[PDB]
């Protein structure tokens, strides 16, 4: 009940700005028709799990 | 036989292309394509950097 | 006006025959739908700028 009160402190005193970097664009000839209409032109290279 | 004209592998042409680059205008999106997507439209991309 | 009269000499005394060499054929599975209906079956390998 002291650690849960401490994780609430760190999220409050946050200060970060996201900067676009590393992004690349693939071609339509080089993607499955399933993985294509899910991508909006340019993905972020360092894609995460989902 | 007389042998008038000589043959060549690839033709030359009279009118060619030139360019003056600006070495400070680079896009941060390294795009990519296939290999046959590359070859046909390949050297033409590297004349219009 | 002497150099322009000389470039007219070289183009007149020309004699060259083009010989098909190096040509290769790509597949439909390995081309973008844009770069496909622009190619007539077999291209010349040593393609020029355009």
């Amino acid at each position: 009940v002291s650690g849960l009160l401490m994780v609430l402190f760190k999220v409050m005193t946050d200060n970060r700005l996201v900067i676009v970097g590393e992004t690349t664009t693939p071609m339509s000839n080089t993607l499955s028709t399933v993985v294509n209409n899910v991508l909006r032109t340019t993905y972020h290279n360092n894609v995460g799990v989902n | 036989l007389s042998d008038d004209f000589k043959q060549i592998s690839d033709p030359k042409g009279y009118l060619t292309y030139s360019v003056k680059y600006e070495d400070q205008f680079t896009k941060k999106d390294k795009l990519r394509a296939s290999e046959a997507d590359d070859r046909i439209v390949g050297p033409t991309v590297n004349l219009f950097k």
